[PDB]
């Protein structure tokens, strides 16, 4: 534009300082952190963060199946979806890191009965949630949008997070703990 | 008392009990095969991390 | 507690590190000045009369 | 919230019940020795919820 002429971006397009994205790369460079207390080594927490996806896919497929976006709500109940799937994972890995230096088990051993012990809770917790959380899936009078835009993004997370948790989690286990 | 999951009794949970206490049983080993053959998942992973 | 840290030597590192981390982070954000403000607040009003 | 909630509940109701029909032992000593294993676990939801 002619000299003398410059610009500035104001209110809805300034904000505002700062501001990162980095905040999620500290926070899953903690989350290692806090899980190589729980279980003894640096080498095992990979078990329990390779998760995260397992949780998201389904999330992301219901919202975009639905025709909703990448709201704030979407965000957080992603969020919630990243940690209730990463809680159950934490216990599976528990459990088994746990009943095999308890009881002193095999190199493969019950990684399996983790999962048979913690099946009957991660499928009645999931069944609960997705039962509680069905109106706000549809629901459409006030807040018509406001809360549907909650429920998919947990639908659709809590479908992928434990009907591929069962199977993927102990995948991770036994991968990586002969890994190292 | 040990060894108890109810498997059949007087109300509806006679049905379900012996109906859960099937359904664990037959995908429960399922990892079975799934854990000698990492591979067939593993990178069914990137399928679904990508 | 100095014996369940040699229990745990994980822990140790983790609980070093995420002092250093989360602590060492607040050198990023932190007002650096010289001598902490010390000086008693003044106020003047000015004028002028042509 | 109204489900991180439910499984902390419902992780530490059943995991009693679940060593009593394995151990089965009187209501109380299995709840202590069920709280053993699932101590440290509420640690890294605790610290990873957060």
């Amino acid at each position: 534009l002619p000299t003398g002429v410059g610009y500035d971006w104001t209110g809805m397009s300034y904000q505002e300082r700062s501001g990162a994205p980095s905040l999620y790369a500290i926070s899953l460079i903690v989350v290692f952190l806090c899980l190589a207390a729980l279980y003894e080594s640096w080498s095992i927490p990979f078990s329990v963060m390779l998760v995260v996806p397992l949780g998201v896919i389904g999330a992301l497929l219901a919202a975009t199946f639905r025709g909703l976006t990448n709201d704030v709500y979407f965000q957080v109940g992603l969020l919630t979806t990243i940690g209730l799937s990463a809680k159950n994972a934490i216990l599976i890995v528990e459990f088994a890191k746990d009943l095999m230096d308890k009881e002193g088990k095999g190199l493969i051993e019950a990684t399996l009965d983790a999962v048979r012990m913690r099946l009957r809770p991660i499928l009645m917790t999931s069944l609960a949630f997705i039962l509680g959380v069905m109106p706000l899936v549809i629901s459409t009078g006030a807040g018509s949008g406001a809360q549907n835009a909650v429920g998919t993004g947990v639908m659709g997370g809590m479908v992928t997070a434990t009907v591929l948790a069962i199977f993927f989690v102990p995948v991770f286990f036994v991968v990586v703990r002969r890994r190292f | 008392a040990k060894g108890d999951h109810g498997e059949g009794k007087k109300g509806f949970f006679g049905w379900f009990n012996r109906m859960f206490e099937k359904s664990t049983h037959h995908y429960t080993d399922s990892v079975g095969g799934i854990l000698r053959s990492t591979g067939r998942y593993l990178v069914l992973y990137l399928i679904i991390v990508v | 507690m100095p014996n369940f840290f040699i229990d745990r030597p994980i822990f140790a590192w983790v609980i070093a590190i995420i002092i250093m981390l989360a602590g060492g982070l607040a050198i990023l954000k932190l007002p650096v000045a010289q001598y902490p403000t010390i000086a008693p607040p003044a106020v003047t009003i000015s004028a002028s009369y042509p | 919230a109204i489900g991180l909630l439910v499984d902390d509940a419902i992780v530490v109701v059943e995991n009693v019940e679940r060593v009593m029909a394995e151990e089965g032992l009187p209501p109380k000593e299995a709840t202590r020795k069920s709280m053993g294993q699932i101590q440290g676990a509420l640690v890294g939801i605790a610290m990873v919820l957060s």
